């Protein structure tokens, strides 16, 4: 699983 | 100050330097941060064998992450950006640039190495709890009350790895979440129990 942070 | 210093060893066997030049007074002051989160989540990252690795450049130039050249993240919609140009990941793994934890450094979380490892410790250490049936309620409720509310009032692992940042990273950004997000201040309060 991969996340981004906030764009 | 004795639990920060027992955070920051912990963190000592969690957090990977990249090899070659880099700001190594940044990198400390990454993991400084990273040692206000509560000590159980650390010592559950570090039981796991998590590793927060620290790079000096693009993230898609790690192998491990090369797949994700030119993929849009998760809600970068229109954005005109791809994971080469995001600095911070977190999941199953956790990847940080150095250089640009603070709000406006190529993203809008309120820090990057907290946001990013909120994510690992949601899905890693609490099972995805923030997609669980109780966080879900609250998300509904409180989703939207922190700004940017089609991302985090649109994916509850983002509104929790978010709000988990504002809750760990000063005692500034706790008050706001508090007052903006009672519910999941007291949500992430009980958890730390």
């Amino acid at each position: 699983e991969v996340n981004p942070p906030v764009p | 100050s004795t639990t920060i210093q027992q955070n920051k060893d912990t963190l000592s066997q969690i957090v990977v330097f990249p090899t070659g030049n880099y700001d190594k007074n940044e990198a400390n002051a990454m993991v400084n941060r990273l040692a206000n989160i509560d000590g159980k989540y650390l010592n559950a990252l570090k039981q796991n064998n998590l590793k927060i690795k620290l790079l000096s450049g693009k993230l898609t130039d790690e192998k491990e992450y090369a797949y994700l050249k030119g993929v849009v993240p998760k809600g970068h919609e229109g954005t005109g950006k791809t994971w080469d140009d995001v600095p911070g990941l977190g999941g199953s793994t956790v990847a940080l640039r150095i250089g640009f934890s603070n709000k406006g450094k190529g993203h809008d979380a309120i820090n990057l190495e907290l946001h990013a490892t909120a994510h690992a410790i949601d899905h890693i250490v609490l099972n995805d709890i923030s997609k669980s049936a109780q966080f879900k309620q609250i998300f509904a409720k409180e989703g939207r009350s922190l700004g940017n509310v089609n991302f985090l009032g649109v994916y509850p692992e983002e509104f929790f790895a978010e709000s988990f940042a504002y809750y760990y990273l000063n005692q500034d950004t706790n008050s706001k979440l508090k007052s903006a997000c009672p519910q999941t201040y007291s949500f992430l309060q009980n958890l730390a129990k």
